[PDB]
């Protein structure tokens, strides 16, 4: 379950105009960022440097530096002779989930194009011939890198997020009771309401909203995707459509509420 | 030999009255490529000074980010998220619903 990984975007976009991003990440919660432009780590909160000496730290974001920049340098230098494969997308995404599992996948234009198995670069089941052709340099031609790429995932990434997990202690852990509440909303149809029952700023994003038409709960509701906010917590909105005035309420479920549920009743009820 | 998708424009509210100020939240998610313009609306005006999230990838590769303003809703005011993408013909207006 406890999975650190790093995120790269390489956006290609002519001869001369290319550029990467990259984010540090404990699962949906961002850890870290990247000044794409000066090459400096981001420390998103407190506990960011988990146990981590600056002195290895900053190695750390000195060798992502020269990566950050070295692959878009390698990438423009080989797209360099068929400026037709312009405009392109290089995806990194790689860590580890704690025996320890490492990883390092890669996609290109949004599809797998790589990964990195023990020390062997496989290409993706599928587009050979530029995989392939990347593959191999990777595997017999760039000299430093897959030990390096090897040592990261399976050496520091474990090292560094099971310091980041006693760093982030109470913020990782941390329990936000939501805020619940009822909704009214025409529907496309005469004499139908929808009925919104919302419950934002919660945490950790596992959650329940679920209408009841008085005793039974009813699936057929429109549930929608749990949904971030800037803060940090999450929100999630149930949509039950009702004829001209239908006796119904809201269940809520949060691992934060302590064994109760919050209920939420729209308008009159009669038993 | 790659990925088209159409962005997906969610808006929300971090809270729910008027006068009193919340933060408009507008979720643009699965899009390829990354290339988005994401704006945001007070009557249909580019809002200025709208802070948003470092762009990340959903575990199938496609984007999203997670724009947002500290607002202060009236009854009077309109707002929406207007979102440009190269898989779309034109813009796509997606408005904050209340009541
Ligand atoms: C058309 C046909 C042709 C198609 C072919 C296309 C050709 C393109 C191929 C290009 C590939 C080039 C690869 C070069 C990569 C590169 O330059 O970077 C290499 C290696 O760098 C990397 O890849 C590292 C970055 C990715 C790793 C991300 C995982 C990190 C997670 C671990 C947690 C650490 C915590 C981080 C703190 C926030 C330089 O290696 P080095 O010399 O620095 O190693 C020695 C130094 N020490 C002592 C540290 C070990
Ligand atoms: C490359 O693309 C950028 C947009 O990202 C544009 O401003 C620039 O003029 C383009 N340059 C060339 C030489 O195509
Ligand atoms: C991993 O590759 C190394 C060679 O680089 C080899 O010695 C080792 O036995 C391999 N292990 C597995 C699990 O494939
Ligand atoms: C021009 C074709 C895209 C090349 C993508 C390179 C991805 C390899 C990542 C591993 C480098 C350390
Ligand atoms: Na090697």
């Amino acid at each position: 379950h406890v999975s650190f990984h790093v995120i790269q975007i390489f956006s290609f976009v002519n001869q001369s105009w290319a550029r990467g991003q990259g984010s540090g990440w404990l699962d949906e919660l961002q850890t870290h960022g990247w000044d794409s432009e000066s090459g400096t780590i981001i420390f998103l909160h407190n506990w960011s440097k988990g146990n981590f000496s600056n002195e290895e730290l900053s190695d750390l974001e000195l060798l992502f530096r020269f990566y950050l920049f070295g692959l878009t340098r390698e990438i423009q230098d080989h797209a360099s002779q068929d400026y037709s494969k312009y405009p392109f997308e290089v995806q990194v995404k790689a860590g580890c989930e704690l025996s320890p599992e490492g990883f390092f996948q890669v996609a290109f234009n949004g599809l797998d194009l790589l990964s990195f198995q023990n020390t062997t670069w496989v290409p993706s089941p599928g587009c050979g011939s530029l995989a392939q052709s990347v593959c191999h340099l990777l595997n017999h031609q760039y000299e430093g890198v897959t030990e390096t790429v090897y040592n990261l995932i399976r050496s520091t990434c474990p090292r560094f997020l099971l310091g980041l997990l006693d760093a982030g202690k109470m913020y990782v852990h941390r329990q936000v009771r939501p805020e619940a509440w009822l909704s009214s909303r025409p529907s496309l149809g005469s004499g139908q309401l929808l009925l919104v029952c919302h419950a934002s700023g919660f945490y950790p994003k596992p959650v329940w909203v679920t209408w009841m038409r008085n005793e039974q709960e009813q699936l057929g509701t429109k549930h929608g995707d749990i949904l971030p906010n800037a803060d940090g917590t999450w929100y999630l909105q149930v949509i039950l459509e009702v004829a001209s005035e239908e006796g119904l309420s809201c269940r809520v479920r949060h691992s934060s509420l302590g064994g109760q549920d919050i209920i939420l009743y729209w308008g009159s009820l009669v038993p | 030999t790659g990925i088209q998708r159409t962005p997906k424009i969610q808006v929300y509210s971090r809270h729910p009255e008027n006068g009193k100020s919340n933060f408009l939240n507008c979720y643009v998610s699965g899009f390829h490529p990354s290339d988005i313009e994401v704006d945001l609306l007070k009557n249909g005006e580019r809002i200025e000074k709208v802070e948003h999230s470092d762009l990340s990838f959903s575990k199938d590769w496609s984007f999203y980010l997670l724009y947002y303003t500290e607002f202060t809703p009236t009854e009077k005011d309109e707002y929406a998220c207007r979102v440009n993408h190269v898989t779309l013909s034109q813009p796509k207006i997606v408005k904050w619903d209340r009541d």
